[PDB]
């Protein structure tokens, strides 16, 4: 008989309503034809359920708790908590879900927040209704925190961290919990953080960037872009960094960012005005959070996390693990082949994309360089999605940033053709399938150095143009830079109120833009001639890094020199 | 004495008297209960209280609560006795009969005016512009409406509705100002941010080259200071997002753009008559006062028609209050004196006389 035709038995009393276990066979956490079975701490547990539910009683936002049973699993049999199964997607599946929807326009930003609005006014009355029994939670996280897709009501689901009013924690989670919490007792006012917390996790996407922490709050970026920019211009959030102050932060900051004297409990965050103002119908939140948990689930996003210097450097730490195993002679000659191809993938996006100095990427290219040159004085299914991948990378549309990535692609189509045929020199001999894999590697590394040939050559006209663009500009370069510093000196800025309240102000505007382009006045058809060009070679040369760094010091000359002009050319529509 | 025109939006109110260039009362079209107010003072309370739209898309669907925004139209905004004026409503194209009949009970039987009339909004936008043939499209804060008229005749049958307009733009430019780190959430942000929407947004004639501006340089960024004081910038957002208007896919919606909405609505007409909508499509509501839509709109219908077509667009300068100025207009003539459902009609005829009259 295999466990999943073994019955399970009761330990102590069942609550009243517990179900029959007679009929109840088995498929952490195991799942029981639907209920849900937990398997010292488990039975205070237990207890502290019990505990609410005769003080508080019970809530439709915390778990349902039959009773202990002993359950068969693992070849033995175990006690375990047994509890009414929550038919749904966890807290971090959910909320990336309900933001995901709220991207891609299948609902409008007011039931986004609205539904945000009211998780946070249900989660909170958890807290409270814990505190009516004088027990504190202690963890509160996305994962203990599941939707049930029924009713589209979030529930909490774990209590083995508990403890009583005043005393210490029995755990906590280090990522998510408050600054007093598990030092020198725990409080109600500590359970109301992890709660924001927990919300920060995931409006914000935290689980997109490893390197911050929930419990820090937000970031405040205000005099720079909070942002980040992406290939044709949209901004991009940046989680855990806020632009601008508004009730959003600083219930953040209200909370997050203060002792816990200072905290608001669970009832008084309720009256914040986060949460008293854009909630919207209870039932309405309920049925969007219904049609997200029927819908597709967004997936845990793989790869999606920024190259920052200190990923940089745990990227060099994998490396040197195979530098040290090769003068070992333990080398795992698969594994440090498909880890160098994720490099290169990290090395591309880190060009693109700003951050990372440098010099630190010329240091890890050179490490990467370094580990090919170990691999070769050490002496095909792993190697065959490398291959895959630079041909989908050959059959796109390439730009000016893609030199450096075609030439170390180019390098490691070389690398990944020499080791195979030096393995058939003192090992096993060129079989049919490998032979055929040479040639569709030698086959890209033709195509790979004719369309690398093109977008140099390209470049060099594309970098002849633009010594040219820049010194029709010399005429009018530095003169309407004065101009257009002194106007930006008084502070152009859109005012909120009314036309009669900011008429004066505007008025002051226009005459200081009409002034400003008096100063130009002769320039304003070379200026206008002048971005008609400069624009679209501003967008061939793009952004990113390029290896020619004189090239990149000169499209930068040019992006301000046409930022200069483009401005002047529309002054007049802007603020007159 | 002075008849009063009312203009009732789904996002505001529009009252005064006719004879005078614009209304002398604007407000937003708020009733908040406890757990009341109306308007202005309704936002301003709003910590104690839970606000609501009578209006929805043009068409009433709260009588309870348009009934104390009338009142507070008539004793608070306009302050005047609504029975000692004749009053002109506005209603939606295709607005039910049953929402006509009850818009009639409330005016006899709760505000006992003297006498009363209902116009269709999109056909007094075409009055104030001098004309009585050509289409008119009608965009304000909940819904947008092409409507085809001919000789003074709307018709029925070539109206397009469509759910989009000025508050589904400000909930889209909330969306999208969140990727720059600016995280506008509540009821009262909202309002701050369709101030933004209104003052720095604009239709950009070529769109594609717009976000390559955008994109290779920081030339179309522009400020904006908050009531607290703190300053936001914004760049691409400005044309992304009344570029929806045009580009519905923007918002989730598989719907066609106002341009293509105008088009069809034309479309659906005789084909003698075509000519002529074409050469007066007119321009009304706040959510068409972007500027530079005028110029969009007249290039993507340009694409659309036969090239024969002469196509020509007209939108006056505060188009936000041309429904309201074409009531103002026809309330005015002695020659519509004639046309007034008179508190003595309606106690012989009932509700059911707005069918004949309106
Ligand atoms: N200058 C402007 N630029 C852009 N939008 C504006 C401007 N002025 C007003 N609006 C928008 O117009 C909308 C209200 O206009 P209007 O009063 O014509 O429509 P409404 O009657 O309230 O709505 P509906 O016609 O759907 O009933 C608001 O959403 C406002 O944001
Ligand atoms: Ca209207």
């Amino acid at each position: 008989k295999p466990q999943t035709e073994l019955p399970l038995g009761w330990k102590g009393k069942p609550l009243s309503g517990a179900p029959d276990l007679e009929g109840m066979r088995v498929a952490h956490i195991s799942i029981i034809e639907r209920l849900v079975a937990k398997i010292g701490h488990l039975f205070a547990e237990l207890e502290a359920y019990k505990h609410i539910y005769k003080t508080a009683g019970k809530h439709p936002n915390l778990a349902n708790v039959h009773g202990m049973a002993v359950v068969p699993y693992g070849n033995r049999y175990y006690y375990a908590l047994l509890m009414d199964e929550v038919d749904g997607w966890r807290c971090s599946d959910t909320l990336r879900s309900l933001a995901d929807s709220w991207k891609q326009g299948k609902i409008n930003s007011e039931a986004y927040w609205g539904t945000i609005k009211f998780i946070a006014h249900r989660l909170l009355d958890v807290t409270n209704h814990l505190a009516k029994a004088g027990i504190v939670h202690n963890d509160i996280k996305p994962g203990n925190v599941v939707f049930d897709r029924a009713s589209g009501e979030p529930v909490v689901i774990d209590l083995g961290l508990h403890s009583r009013s005043g005393e210490q924690p029995k755990g906590f989670t280090e990522s998510f919990k408050a600054p007093e919490l598990g030092v020198g007792g725990a409080s109600e006012k500590s359970d109301v953080f992890l709660v924001v917390s927990t919300l920060l996790h995931g409006i914000e996407g935290f689980e997109k960037d490893p390197e911050i922490k929930p419990n820090q709050g937000l970031r405040f970026i205000t005099s720079e872009p909070a942002h980040v920019m992406d290939e044709n211009g949209y901004p991009i959030h940046r989680p855990g960094i806020a632009g601008v102050e508004t009730a959003y932060t600083r219930f953040i900051t209200d909370i997050l960012g203060v002792s816990a004297d200072s905290r608001p409990d669970s009832n008084e965050a309720r009256l914040h005005e986060f949460l008293s103002d854009g909630t919207i119908d209870e039932e309405s939140a309920k049925q969007i959070l219904k049609d997200t948990l029927t819908g597709e689930m967004s997936p845990l996003p793989t790869d999606v996390r920024r190259i920052t210097p200190y990923y940089l450097r745990e990227l060099s730490d994998l490396l040197r693990t195979h530098l040290s195993s090769a003068a070992t002679k333990q080398l795992d000659m698969g594994v440090v082949l498909s880890d160098l191809d994720t490099m290169l993938v990290a090395l591309d996006k880190a060009e693109r994309e700003g951050g990372v100095d440098k010099d630190q990427l010329k240091s890890f290219n050179s490490l990467i360089l370094k580990t090919y040159s170990v691999i070769g004085a050490y002496i095909l299914s792993i190697v065959e999605p490398s291959l895959q991948r630079i041909q989908k990378h050959l059959d796109q549309t390439h730009s000016f940033s893609d030199i450096g990535s075609l030439m170390r692609a180019h390098k490691h189509l070389e690398t990944l053709l020499e080791v195979l045929v030096t393995l058939s020199q003192q090992g096993q001999p060129v079989s049919s399938e490998t032979y055929s894999f040479l040639n569709r590697l030698a086959e890209a590394k033709v195509t790979l150095s004719q369309q690398l040939n093109t977008l140099q050559q390209q470049q060099e006209s594309a970098k002849a143009q633009l010594s040219i663009l820049i010194n029709r500009s010399g005429s009018w370069a530095d003169v309407a830079r004065q101009s257009l510093q002194r106007f930006d000196s008084t502070r152009p800025v859109v005012k909120f109120g009314t036309e009669q309240y900011t008429a004066i102000h505007r008025q002051m505007m226009a005459a200081h833009a009409a002034i400003t382009l008096q100063e130009v006045s002769e320039f304003t058809d070379d200026m206008r001639n002048f971005t008609a060009d400069s624009i679209p070679l501003l967008i061939q040369l793009g952004r990113s890094s390029l290896m020619d760094e004189h090239l990149v010091e000169q499209r930068e000359k040019l992006r301000e020199l046409t930022t200069i002009a483009e401005r002047l050319n529309r002054l007049e529509r802007e603020w007159m | 004495v002075a008849a009063l025109v009312v203009d009732n939006g789904s996002g505001m109110c529009k009252a005064g008297f006719a004879g005078d260039d614009a209304p002398r009362a604007v407000f937003p079209s708020i009733v908040g209960r406890p757990r009341s107010y109306v308007g202005d003072e309704a936002q301003s309370k709003r910590g104690i209280l839970t606000l609501k739209y009578p209006i929805e898309h043009g068409i009433i669907t709260n009588w309870d609560d348009m009934e104390k925004i009338w009142h507070h139209t008539f004793y608070n905004e306009l302050r005047v006795a609504p029975e000692e004026h004749p009053v002109l409503l506005t209603e939606a194209p295709l607005n039910p009969k049953a929402n006509r009949e009850k818009m009639t009970q409330i005016m006899f039987e709760t505000f006992n005016s003297p006498a009363m009339h209902v116009a269709i909004q999109a056909v007094l936008s075409l009055y104030a512009s001098g004309r009585t043939t050509g289409i008119v499209l009608d965009s304000g804060d909940g819904v947008s409406h092409t409507v085809p008229i001919y000789e003074g005749y709307a018709l029925p049958h070539a109206i397009l509705r469509l759910d989009l307009a000025g508050r589904d733009l400000t909930d889209y430019l909330m969306k999208i100002l969140t990727e720059r780190g600016y995280s506008f959430t509540t009821t009262a942000e909202r309002e701050i941010v369709r101030d933004i929407k209104e003052k720095l947004c604009y239709v950009a004639l070529d769109f594609e080259q717009e976000m390559a501006t955008a994109a290779a340089s920081t030339s179309l960024e522009k400020s904006y200071e908050l009531p607290d004081g703190q300053v936001i910038a914004i760049g691409n957002e400005r044309f992304r997002c009344p570029e929806a208007l045009f580009q519905p896919s923007f918002l989730g919606m598989e719907s066609c753009g106002i341009h293509e909405t105008v088009y069809n609505s034309i479309m659906k007409c005789d084909v003698d008559i075509r000519k002529d909508l074409y050469a007066n499509t007119v321009m009304s509501g706040g959510t068409t006062m972007y500027p530079g839509i005028a110029d969009r709109m007249q290039k993507e219908i340009t694409a659309l028609a036969p090239s024969t077509i002469k196509t020509k667009i007209i939108a006056p300068p505060e188009r936000k209050y041309s429904v309201w100025i074409g009531g103002s207009i026809l309330a005015s003539l002695s020659t519509f004196q004639q046309m007034w459902i008179s508190k003595e009609e309606y106690d012989e005829s009932g509700p059911g006389i707005v069918h004949r009259k309106c």
